[PDB]
This record gives C-alpha cells, structure tokens and sequence, in this order.
C-alpha cells in the first residue's frame, strides 16, 4: 500500500471502532412500536412523522416509537419493524362503538406476514370510563356486541379490591374479544399480553418491562430447542 | 352531475386502450428470437462490505464507479470505497428509520430520508472538515421512500403522501409538486438527460413526469400488486419496474406498451431492486427469496442466479461504467458482484 | 469386568465420528449469521474438547503403563477432560444468562467464556503439575490414579460443576414448567440439556460406591455416547442448524 | 477553519521546549495534522505527522526521537514537545491540517506558525530558483523526482504549494492534477512519473511569491528549494 | 361536492392530455432496443468477462 492508502485504512478503523460502540447501545435498547388509533390514549401513556419516547425501567433501556403524520395505510412502512422487541397496542375499550375497528386493526397487525415473530403488548387503557359507563345504563356491551349472552364469565380473574360485578364481567369480554383473535394463529411463534390500565398509572412502564422480559425469555428458549 | 362528468374517463380509457392495442404489432420476444443467446453468466462475490448494524434499506453509486453510500436502521449513512473495502464517512442521522439514500452526481452531497418526513441533505466537503446537514427538507406529510439528485441545487424526492416533490436546496422549498399517484410512492428513477423521471407507487402504476414544467405525460400499468423499485433504461427510452407479484416488466416510453415480463413459475417472492447493465440487455432484479436473479432483457429468460445473501435483498445498482453490481440485504451486508 | 469395555469402546468411537460431524457442520455453517453467536461458540468448543478427549481415551486406551508416552497422555488427558467440564459450566452459565436472567444476553462476554473453557483448567493443571508428578501414569490404565491424592482435580472441580449445573437445570425446568403450564416438555428439556450441561456425569458419584452393578453400565451408555447426543440435539434436530444447512445447500445448488 | 499556534521565541541550544496550536474552527478529531519547518531563507522541511486517534507517528531523519508529538483532542490542541535543541532547529514550525480518504485534499489549510530562533529518501530538485515574470504572461515552474511517484494505485502523489511574502503557504495542486478549493481555475499542472510542470495561465497580482513541490509517496516526506516568482 | 368536481376535472384533464400524444410502432422500439443492446455490447464488463488485468475488482 501507499501512504494515503495506509492513512485511509486507519481512518476506516476508527469508524469500525465507533460502530462497535453503537452496537453495544443498539442491542441493549429494546425498540417498541406504539400503535392504536385516535382517542385511544397514546398521549396519556407517553406523558413531524415519528416521535421517539425513551424511558428506562430498572437498568434496561426502551425506545418507544409513535407514528404521526403517516397516512391511513400501515402497509409498506410496517416492514421496518421486524427487529422490534414488541408492539404496544392501546385500545380505549370504553367507546363501545369503534371496538370492531380495533378488533380489525388487531387482526391485521397479528396476521401480517412480516409481523410473524413479533409479540403484541395489549393495553386496554382507560378502564375508568368503562367503569363509569357500566355503572350507568347508558352503554351496554350487549347492544353493540350481540354476543354478550354467554357474558364471558371469568373462570379465573384477578379483580382489583373493590369492583362492581358487572364491571369485572364486561371488561373481560373486551379482553377475550382480543385474545380469541390472538390465539387463532401464530402456532406458538408469538403471544399477546393483555393488561388493564387507566389513563394515569404509575405501574404502566413496569408491565412493558415484564412482557418484554417474557418475550425475550421465550425467544431465547426456542434457540435451545426447548420450546 | 359529478357522475356524468366523471363517466367520460371510461370511454377515454377505452380509446387509449384501443390506441395501445393498435400500436402493438409485434412483441419483443418475437423480434429478438434469432439474436445470439447471452453466454452463461457467472458473477462471483468479489467484496463484501461489513459494518452496518441493522437491515440495509438503500444504496447508491457515485458517478465514478468507486464510491457508494448505504443507509440502515441504526441511524447511520456509510460511504464505502468499493475498490479497497474502506469506510470513508459514517454520518449518524437524527432519525433511525431511513429508507432512502442518494449520491449527488458531483461528490458533494448525500441525501437521506425515512419515516421522519424529512429529506436531510449533508455537506460531504466542508471548511470544518466534518459532514453536517446543509438543511432539512420539510414539507412532506408522509415517510420518504426515494430521493434522486438532479443537480447540486435541485433534488427530487418521493414520499408516502402520494406526492413527488422538486426541491430547491438554496431556498429549502418545494419548487414543484407532482401529484396524481394514489398511493405511497416508493421508487423513482431519473433519465440520462435530467429532464424526465418516472415514479412507482402502490397503485401498481408507473407515471412519467417532466422535471421542469411538472405535469404527468403518460401513465404505465400492467402490474398486479405494487411497484417497489424502478430503473430507467441506459438509452433512456424505456424502464423496468420491480414488484411484489414476482414479475418485472419493461415498458417503452415511445410506445407505452409492456414489451416483456420477467417472471419464472418457481418464483413467488417480491422484487425490491432493479437496475440495468451498461448495454441494456441485462436486467438485474433483486428478490425476496434471499437471492438476486439476472435476466436477459432482450430474450425474456434467465442468465444468472448469483446468491449468497442470508436475508432479503433491498437495494441494488450497477456502476456507471458497468464494472460491478452491488447488492444490499437485510443481513447488514453489501456484496459486490462481477 | 467383561462387556464393561465393549459399551465403552463403541460408545467413545461412534461419538468421535458424531463430534467430528458436529465440528465440520459448525465450521461449514459459519456464513449464515445465525450460527455466529456465543451459543454456537460454546457448542463448537465443547464439541471439540469432548471429541479430542474421547479420541485420547481410545487412541491412548492401549499404551504401556509406565511408558513415558503414556504418562503424558495422562497429564494432557486431565487438561482435556477438565476443559470439557469447564465448557459445560459455560453452557450452564450462558443458559442462566438467557433463561433465568433475560436482559444483557447479547453483551459480548467472549473473553471470560473463553478464559474459563480453555486456560482455567490449565490453572488447576499447572497446580496439579507443581505437585504429584507420580499419580500420573498408573499401576494400570494410564489415567490419573483413580485412587490417589489427585483424583481431586477431575473429581474435585468437576463435582461442583455438576452441582451448579443441576441447579441451573432445576431453574430452567421450573421456568419451562410455567411457560408451559405437556410435561413432555419438561422432559425434552432435560434430554436436550442432558449433553451440554453434563448432568449425566452426576451418576458417577453413585458409581463410586453402592451397588455398582445396575448403575455403572448406565454410566457408560449415557456418558460415553455423549458425542451422539450433542450431535443429535445441537447439530441435527436444532432448528437454526437445519435452516442454515438448507440455506447453504440451496446456495450451493444455485451457484 | 482556523489554527493559531504559540511557543515561539529565542531559546539557547539544548533547552527543551514545547509548542501548541489552537484549532478552534473545525473538527480536530477527523484531521491528522503535521509540522512543517521553514528556515529564514530556505525551503520547507517536513517534521512530524499525527493521525486521527494518535495511532500513527512519523518523523524525519533529523527530528526522529527528538520532538515528541502529542494530541489533546478534548481541548482541540496539537502538541509537539522537543528535547534539547541544536542550531539546526532555527525554523518556523507551521501547522498544516490534512485528512485522508478517497478524494481528500491533504494540506488544505495552514496556520500562521511560530519562529524558534535557537542560537535513501526521495530527493526532489527545484531548478531555476528565481524566474522573472510579468503580468498577463505565463510561466512554467518545473520539479523532478529521483524516483517515479506513479504508484500502482494509479495516482501520482504530487503536491504544489504557494507562499506569498509575509504569509503562510496555501495548497494549489494536489496529486499533480486536482485543483484545491479557493484557488483560481487558471492554475493547472501535469506531468509524467518523473517530470512535473506547473503552468500559471493569465498571471495577475498576488501571484508573486515562492512555489513549492513535495511528495506524499512514502513518508520521509520531502520538499524542494522553492522557485521564487518575482516581477 | 366542489372538491370532488375539481378532482374529477383534474383526472379527466390528465387522462385527456395523456391520450392526446402520438405513439410509434412497437416493432420499431424493439429494434431500437436491440440496436442499443448490440452496438454497445462491447463496453459492458458483465456480458463478456474482461480479463483480470483490466478488472479493478480482481
Ligand atoms: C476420571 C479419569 C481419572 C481422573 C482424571 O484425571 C480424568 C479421567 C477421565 C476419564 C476416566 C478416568 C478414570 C478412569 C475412567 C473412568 C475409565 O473407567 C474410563 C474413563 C476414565
């Protein structure tokens, strides 16, 4: 080689060293894609085209990504999310009118070809308007959903201390309406994690931490052919 | 009424289809039947370019057949010296979802773009000696998918808002706005004479545009799923369009026909990149089945199945002199073929 | 006495071919980017160590006792069986670093993993060589005096390794219980983790004493056929290895 | 872009001293700078070169093991500490920044310097050390290389310099053909692997001065006498 | 509405202005493509592998 070439090779080695440093950061942060719809509660959980929200639970780092001005066509840009740890899906669950739209959105994101090994962390956010609308007779799930005859009576449940029996029997219908379409495919490649949370909730980032830990634990166990 | 006024498009399309059928007299396959078959082409990997940390989404060659720039989701643009496998620049981007990269035909500018709805343009040479963003190009209400430099001051960008835009770098404003696509415009390619450019969107349509005066001259259709990559002919009178329906189609500007379709019965994956060698009769089309497949443009058949990529190939481009072909894939590797 | 060496000869020989196949498969399948992690760096090193250890146990099975040749196959047999045990704890520690504790698994800890699989056994061996120097050889066999003041080097820091590996196996089995609460699963686990974790060597402390007539022959069928299992569980029915081999075959057929 | 140095001054022979620069205008990390000597009335003489990351250290035969060179990247300051000196070290130590990739322009910028009045290689010749010129005409300085500078890479590694009186040198031609930024398009140069000529078409004002030639093949890095262009 | 009327008018105008363009024979275009692919089939280092002396990647 020559003097200039021997000085261009060395400069390239600095770039490789810098790239190695960012590798440690890149594979230590678990990217998350927050999805959902308008009036679903993204802003409450959080508090151009994309907005990053970086938070840290315990000692691990997370990288939330909320899409903004993107048109109403998730196709052709969801391919960029294949290495993401999980997808955060937020459902209002108290509208009772745009709930079939949420079901269709969940089915579309679960059955996508590229999102075949990507889990979904379900956040049935704002389970307070649900309580205030179930206590009152205004909005009943039976009207919008003509399948509440079975009532989805919870064989197992963990209600909060103090709960109206109808409140804890109509929200589990909401959870089941999503778990039914989550468990209809995948064949064990990925699983959904439903949670019940309100608009304001300190213990909201910890659920993401637990679900992500479970997701990577399942991924690591499948590499040893133990799952 | 509105329906009565819009109904005229039906007979207009019928008339244009009749004219297109009348202009059709002989397919390309019949015309090139007696030509000498291309010899069995064998391209072997000469160099592989490691260093990227995520899936490479775009690559572009400089106008010297020596320098190439690549973009990946780690948020960094890397300029490679292909001959010596050397990294020249490593530019960390503000957004980490870049899916397009451009090299100006001077060596002075590199443009990126992604889900940030911004076409950042960088100064390769500065009095400060470090690459810096000349100015961000805001004005798009969707993710950018393709950027191609016109001059050192004019750039043409395609975005997800069903709109291609011509930008003046000095003023940082859209000089001209192209409209008509009904979908997320994913690919655009320029002509050797930098006065016309084609576009490819998700409506499975290709549109010919005039750079200076805007306006769409001709629309091109025939695809079944969408267009993911487009590339002009080296002559400049034709172009080949990639797709996700396992078909690559070459259309002629002077006729607006579909001269030939490149597809094998054993291929069900999608095409993500298309380019031409420096004669015309070699269409290189990347494929989603971890492979890139070389097609003879004149006689629609197979001439090369060069392979070695673990994941899907996303970007591909022949140098200006036809020396080599560089393929980028999601495995964070670029491979030079010759 | 008789037939206690037949299953110790065809076991350590059929394992040698299987371990050679494992090593050549890992070497060939090194351009896939899925076989290029620490998981297929501890398997490859453990496979090599076990292969060469069994080769020594066979090629040096017939040597003149006292013959100086033999004496060395004895010192170099002890660094080459302790290394196999050391790599089993690296397997257990890596499993604990990806199953029980989940975050930080992608961090590059190559130096420490290689620093214990190869080199740490040298530390015991260099201490076992600044001592003894007479237990090596034998009165018969050419091993390390399975009755002297030094079987405490393959029976001293290799019992630990079993104890910590049994704890890691218990923890991983507990997790798999839950994440599967199909007891057949918790079964496969043990079977798949049988070779790499070295949890078949625990039945040698019960073969030292007791009724070693119905428990010693099974210390040979499942502890000398180890090469067959490591090839049949981490090189043949491993999904990543199968996919990588299929991709390589497709590439070679196309090119 | 700016560089200012400090450390010059009269010093008795044998007195170890050090000098430093101040690159408060550009990115110090990515640039590998040098030190260039210049006697009161003589040509240039390369001294040292510190690369990016302080990985590569080079020296001249008369300065090897004598002028320890260090880099303080956080403060953006380059150092070259010298041990006991001799009467030979009586030259201004100019600071020159340089970068190295494909398409680079080494020796792009120069500081102002500093005087240190203290009480085999590729030898190149600069014939006709004084050439008379007139405005509007053209000249042709010539310089030669004991060994061919045409490396197998395909380049030539020839550098041309200009130094107006009472001013720091500036780069004009690099790699024998490429024109540096900030210089008129009337400057051009070419030549074979051994013969080198520089043509100044349409001579104008401010071109009166001394012009230099140096190699970048190999590192003893050498210079020329300096062809003075006067009216 | 007015926006729909304007969009329909724009689409009709674009379609009409595209249809009001003369074309050429497909055979002529194919012949031109073959002529370019045959007269220039000597400077492409992909159809005919150039010897490694002139190949900068070998
Ligand atoms: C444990 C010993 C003896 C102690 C040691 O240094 C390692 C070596 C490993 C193989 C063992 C051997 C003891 C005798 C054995 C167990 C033979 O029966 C066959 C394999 C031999």
């Amino acid at each position: 080689l020559s003097a200039e070439d021997k000085a261009a090779v060395e400069r390239s080695k600095m770039i490789e060293k810098q790239l190695q440093k960012d590798k440690q950061v890149y594979r230590a942060t678990h990217r998350l894609l927050l999805l959902g719809a308008d009036n679903s509660g993204k802003s409450t959980i959080v508090k151009s085209g994309i907005f990053e929200t970086k938070f840290q639970v315990d000692k691990v780092n997370f990288h939330m990504f909320d899409v903004g001005a993107q048109r109403d066509e998730r196709r052709k840009w969801i391919q960029c999310f294949n290495d993401v740890t999980a997808i955060i899906f937020v459902v209002d669950s108290s509208d009772y009118n745009r709930l079939q739209e949420a079901l269709n959105d969940f089915k579309s994101i679960w059955n996508n070809r590229w999102l075949r090994t990507i889990s979904v962390i379900l956040f049935l956010n704002k389970q307070d308007l649900l309580a205030e609308k179930v206590l009152a007779g205004k909005s009943k799930i039976e009207d919008y959903f003509p399948e509440f005859a079975r009532y989805t009576t919870p064989e197992d449940a963990t209600p909060e201390p103090g709960e109206d029996p109808r409140v804890t029997r109509a929200k589990y219908f909401i959870r089941d309406e999503f778990l039914r379409i989550s468990t209809a495919s995948g064949d064990g490649r990925h699983y959904c994690y439903p949670h019940f949370t309100c608009s304001v909730d300190t213990e909201n980032a910890r659920r993401i931490f637990n679900d992500c830990r479970d997701i990577i634990q399942r991924m690591h166990l499948r590499q040893y052919e133990l799952l | 009424e509105l329906d009565q006024l819009r109904q005229e498009a039906e007979q207009l399309k019928n008339q244009i289809r009749d004219a297109r059928k009348a202009c059709a007299d002989a397919t390309l396959s019949q015309i090139t039947n007696n030509i000498d078959p291309v010899g069995r082409i064998q391209m072997r990997t000469r160099r592989t370019l490691r260093g990227h940390l995520a899936k490479i989404y775009a690559m572009h060659w400089g106008t010297d057949s020596r320098l190439l720039v690549s973009a990946s989701q780690d948020g960094k643009l890397i300029i490679w010296d292909s001959y010596t496998t050397n990294k020249v620049h490593a530019i960390p981007l503000r957004s980490s979802w870049v899916m397009t990269c451009a090299y100006a035909p001077s060596g002075n500018y590199v443009a990126c773009g992604g889900l940030d709805n911004i076409c950042s343009i960088y100064n390769l040479k500065t009095r400060e000696g470090n690459v810096r963003v000349s100015r961000e190009l805001a004005g798009h209400t969707g993710y950018l998918s393709c950027c191609r430099f016109l001059d050192d001051n004019q750039i043409v960008t395609s975005s997800g808002d069903t709109t291609c835009a011509l930008w003046d770098i000095e003023t940082g404003q859209q000089t001209t706005t192209f409209t008509g696509h009904t979908g997320d415009v994913m690919s655009l390619s320029l002509a050797p004479d930098t006065r016309l450019f084609v576009s490819g969107a998700c409506d499975a349509s290709a549109k010919l545009w005039d750079v200076r005066e805007g306006m769409c001259r001709q629309t091109f259709t025939g695809h079944e799923s969408d267009i993911n990559a487009i590339c002009f002919f080296p002559n400049g009178n034709a172009f080949a369009t990639g797709s996700d329906d396992a078909t690559c189609r070459l259309f002629d500007l002077r006729a607006d026909q579909e001269l030939m379709t490149y597809s094998h019965d054993n291929i069900i994956c999608g095409i993500t990149s298309v380019s031409f060698s420096k004669s015309g009769r070699l269409l290189l089309a990347g494929y989603d089945d971890f492979n890139c497949n070389v097609w003879d443009a004149l006689k629609a058949d197979r001439a090369g199945v060069l392979a070695g990529h673990d994941n899907r190939v996303s970007c591909l481009g022949v140098t200006d002199d036809g020396m080599a072909v560089a393929t980028g894939s999601w495995d964070s590797f670029l491979k030079i073929w010759n | 006495q008789v037939a206690l060496s037949s299953i110790s000869y065809v076991g350590c020989s059929l394992s040698v071919l299987c371990l050679v196949a494992t090593l050549v498969t890992f070497a060939v399948l090194s351009s896939v980017s899925t076989i290029r992690n620490q998981r297929y760096h501890i398997h490859a090193n453990l496979s090599f160590a076990v292969l060469v250890a069994q080769v020594l146990l066979l090629i040096s099975f017939r040597l003149e006792p006292g013959t100086t040749p033999c004496q060395v196959m004895a010192v170099l047999l002890h660094y080459f069986f302790l290394s196999a045990f050391a790599w089993m704890l690296v397997e257990g520690l890596h499993l604990y670093s990806m199953v029980i504790k989940v975050f930080g698994s992608e961090d590059s800890k190559h130096r420490y993993y290689y620093g214990m699989g190869w080199g740490f056994p040298l530390l015991i061996c260099i201490i076992s060589l600044s001592f003894a120097m007479d237990s090596y050889g034998t009165s018969n066999n050419c091993w390390l005096s399975l009755a002297s003041g030094a079987i405490w080097a393959f029976v001293a820091p290799a019992l630990f390794v079993i104890v910590v590996n049994i704890g890691i196996l218990i923890a991983v089995t507990r997790v798999i219980s839950q994440i599967s609460a199909a007891f057949k699963l918790t079964a496969k686990a043990v079977a798949v983790l049988l070779p790499i974790l070295g949890t078949s060597w625990v039945f040698g402390v019960l073969a030292v004493n007791g009724c070693a007539v119905v428990f010693q022959y099974m210390f040979a069928t499942l502890n000398s056929l180890q090469g067959l299992f490591i090839f049949l569980f981490h090189c043949l029915l491993n999904s990543e290895v199968r996919a990588a081999f299929k991709h390589k075959t497709k590439v070679w057929s196309l090119t | 872009v700016q560089l200012v140095e400090s450390g010059g001054g009269l010093v008795q022979p044998g007195g170890s001293r050090k000098l430093s620069c101040s690159a408060s205008g550009f990115a110090f990390s990515s640039f590998g700078m040098h030190w260039v000597r210049q006697a009161p009335e003589k040509g240039l003489e390369w001294v040292a070169y510190i690369s990016s990351g302080s990985g590569t250290i080079y020296y001249a035969d008369t300065v090897k093991g004598r002028f320890t060179i260090s880099r303080d990247d956080p403060k953006n300051t380059l150092f070259l500490q010298m041990t006991s000196l001799r009467s030979e070290d009586t030259a201004m130590y100019y600071c020159v920044r340089s970068i190295y990739y494909y398409g680079s322009s080494p020796f792009d910028f120069w500081g102002q310097g500093t005087t240190l009045t203290v009480s085999s290689d590729i030898v190149m010749t600069q014939a006709t050390s004084s050439v008379p010129v007139t405005p509007g005409e053209s000249v042709s300085i010539s310089c030669r290389s004991s060994k061919s500078l045409l490396h197998s890479n395909g380049n030539t590694y020839l550098y041309w310099f200009l130094q107006r009186p009472g001013q720091s040198p500036q780069l004009l031609i690099y790699r024998m053909s490429n024109l540096a930024s900030g210089v008129p398009d009337r400057f051009s140069g070419s030549g074979s692997g051994t013969a080198f000529t520089l043509t100044i078409s349409r001579l104008e004002a401010e071109d009166v001065g001394v012009y230099y030639c140096m190699q970048h093949l190999e590192y003893p890095l050498t210079f020329g006498a300096g062809t003075k262009l006067e009216l | 509405n007015t926006a729909s009327i304007a969009q329909a008018r724009k689409l009709v105008e674009q379609l009409k202005m595209e249809a009001n363009i003369d074309r050429i024979k497909v055979s002529k275009a194919a012949a031109d493509l073959m002529a370019y692919c045959e007269a220039h089939a000597k400077e492409d280092p992909l159809l005919t592998p150039v010897p490694a002396s002139e190949n900068p990647f070998r």
